[PDB]
């Protein structure tokens, strides 16, 4: 239910949440193509499961 | 005498005219009620204003809150 967006401003400052997120792998998609990709992670995204 | 009789008539000529003033007798004692219903009007729609005429409205008086969190990045 957390996401990384919930530390901004409350426990941690903008510019080093960035830097935690980037930090993980992130599957997102469809593409164009119909398949799927990962990424790093954002201000959005929830802090991820094992 | 005719005369009498003409003057009575006449007394409730203008009736037209006195309605008209009952109206600004009435108006006058109503309308003063604008004012609390005015107040409680701009009082609910403040906060949905920007911040920037918050200010305005009041001379500079009102600020944001400051309630310890979200503080400048270093
Ligand atoms: C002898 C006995 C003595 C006894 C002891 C003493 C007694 C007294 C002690 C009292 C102590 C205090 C007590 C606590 C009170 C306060 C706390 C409180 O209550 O807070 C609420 C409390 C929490 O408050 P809060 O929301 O946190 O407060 C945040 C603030 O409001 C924050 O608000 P904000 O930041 O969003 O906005 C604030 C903003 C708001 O600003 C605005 O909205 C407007 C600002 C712009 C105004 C522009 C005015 C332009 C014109 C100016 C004219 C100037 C003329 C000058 C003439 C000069 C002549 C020489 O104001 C300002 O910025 C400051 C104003 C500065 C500018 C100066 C001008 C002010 C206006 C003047 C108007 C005119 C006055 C005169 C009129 C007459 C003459 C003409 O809420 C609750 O507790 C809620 C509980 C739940 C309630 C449930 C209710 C029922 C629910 C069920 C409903 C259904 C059933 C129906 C039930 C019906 C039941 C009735």
């Amino acid at each position: 239910q957390l996401h990384f967006r919930h530390l901004v401003g409350e426990v941690l400052p903008e510019k080093r949440v960035k830097q935690i997120a980037a930090e993980y792998d992130v599957t997102d998609g469809p593409n164009d193509q119909g398949e799927m990709y990962t990424r790093p992670g954002i201000l959005g995204d929830a802090f991820p499961s094992p | 005498s005719r005369a009498v009789y003409a003057k009575l008539w006449a007394s409730t000529a203008q009736y037209t005219q006195r309605r008209h003033y009952a109206w600004y007798q009435i108006w006058s004692r109503v309308i003063p009620w604008s004012v609390p219903w005015g107040i409680f009007a701009m009082w609910m729609v403040f906060p949905a204003m920007p911040v920037e005429y918050r200010q305005a409205l009041t001379f500079g008086i009102w600020q944001k809150p400051n309630i310890g969190t979200h503080g400048p990045d270093p």
